[PDB]
């Protein structure tokens, strides 16, 4: 089955460079153009360039906004695609997507990867502190406070994914160069605290993995 | 060079209602050889990657519900949704591929639903945060409509408005509600100078605020 996976994202200082990778699988790589697209948070998609397939001899095209500053290349032995990024500025901060492009027939980006987030900031990587939010009704609501990390993103799960419904993860807010966000989970008052509830938080920037059990006050 | 404007920037519609969003090109995207328009539509749900909906203006991609119809030609194109479902919450992008690739700025589609009151939960600082010298007080206002909502923090009956950060979720894809988080941050010391902590929720669903309180007790 078709897969596309971006990697390499994270914090880079302004003026800095960074290369992203895009691993693929489940389709015949050399037959396809491959595209990179970005998206500043809360903003529009932007196509940046492609590298054509084997029929057209793997040539590259670029959007005027990155032409000369960004470089695309593929490794056909590995079914892998790259974006070399130079001389980064704040407006380069964005989620980056690889996408399967033209194949000769169809005009469609049939598949996209999950994207990887790039932050261009002089600010320093900071690991999050994770705090339990513990409190009557028939439903009860718990949370984890993920405070003071940088850069984005973090992930939050509840009981290693097995608690998926009734979960609200709130968008992080920025302050003094530290992000802060929370996640709430609603469960039957029947079940808590008779049954453990734990949030699992990750901050890849800092290789941080935190488990925090919500224990009654 | 190819410029894509999309219209409107945003709108809200009730479930079942019909929806039309438009896509202008600065030039024709009709390829006379293939007699097709090189224009695609992508759906991008909150937190998700862009997914292909329509290519060659009119062609619906497999899996895609028939309620989604792509229309138009030349420089004017339209994505119609004939009977909108809650799941349809997303930003929709048009993109030309007649001359490289260019995305439009997007149409953000929100869902209208009946007014619903917020469930409100308040949470005192964890002892972990406290021993480290900080005090975040957190309040969840979950699953309400509409989005517009005012929070008041009151300490010993007096409104404090500094140290307060608020965060709204994207609209929920199932029940079409919104949730909001509000965190008031203090030093442990300041936290210890006061007795009563109150999250006051003011929503048009009731003339009376929802009031959740705890005592540093
Ligand atoms: C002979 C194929 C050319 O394909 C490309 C290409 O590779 O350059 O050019 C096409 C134009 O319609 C040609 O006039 C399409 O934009 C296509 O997606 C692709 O960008
Ligand atoms: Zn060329």
């Amino acid at each position: 089955e078709v897969k596309l996976v971006e990697s390499g994202g994270g914090l880079v200082q302004p003026g800095g460079s960074l290369r992203l990778a895009c691993a693929t699988s489940g389709f015949t790589f050399t037959d396809y153009y491959m595209s990179w697209v970005r998206q500043p948070p809360g903003k529009a998609l932007e196509w940046l360039g492609f590298i054509r397939n084997k029929a057209k001899g793997y040539t590259t095209e670029y959007s005027a906004s990155v032409k000369g500053r960004f470089t695309i290349s593929r490794d056909n032995s590995q079914s892998s695609l790259y974006l070399q990024m130079n001389t980064l500025r704040a407006e380069d901060s964005a989620t980056y997507y690889c996408a399967r492009d033209h194949d000769g027939y169809y005009e469609r980006f049939a598949y996209w990867g999950q994207g990887t987030l790039v932050t261009v900031s002089a600010a320093a990587t900071t690991p999050p502190s994770v705090y339990p939010l513990a409190p009557t009704n028939s439903m009860v609501t718990l949370g984890c406070l993920v405070k003071g990390y940088f850069p984005e993103p973090v992930t939050v799960t509840w009981n290693s994914g097995s608690l998926s419904t009734g979960v609200h993860t709130f968008p992080a807010v920025l302050s003094s160069d530290l992000y802060t966000l929370t996640s709430s989970v609603t469960v039957p008052s029947k079940t808590w605290p008779s049954e453990t509830v734990t949030c699992n938080v990750a901050h890849p920037a800092s290789s941080t993995k935190v488990d925090k059990k919500i224990v009654p006050a | 060079d190819i410029v894509m404007t999309q219209s409107p920037s945003s709108l809200a519609v009730s479930a079942g209602e019909k929806v039309t969003m438009n896509c202008k090109s600065s030039q024709s995207l009709l390829n006379s050889r293939t007699r097709k328009n090189y224009l695609a539509w992508y759906q991008q749900k909150p937190g998700q990657s862009p997914k292909l909906l329509i290519y060659w203006a009119s062609t619906r991609e497999s899996g895609v519900p028939d309620r989604f119809t792509g229309s138009g030609s030349g420089t004017d194109f339209a994505l119609t949704i004939s009977s909108v479902q809650a799941e349809d919450l997303a930003v929709y992008y048009c993109k030309q591929s007649y001359n490289l690739r260019t995305f439009g700025g997007g149409t953000k589609l929100e869902i209208k639903r009946a007014d619903a009151a917020p469930t409100v939960s308040i949470f005192p600082p964890s002892s972990e945060q406290l021993t480290s010298g900080g005090a975040s007080v957190v309040c969840f206002l979950n699953n309400f409509y509409p989005k517009d909502i005012n929070v008041k923090w009151k300490i010993d009956g007096s409104e404090r408005a500094n140290g307060v950060l608020n965060s709204w979720t994207d609209q929920d894809s199932k029940d079409s509600t919104y949730s909001m988080t509000s965190t008031l941050t203090l030093t442990k010391d300041e936290y210890e100078r006061h007795n009563s902590y109150t999250c006051e929720a003011s929503h048009k669903t009731s003339t009376s605020p929802i009031v959740k309180s705890f005592n540093r007790n």
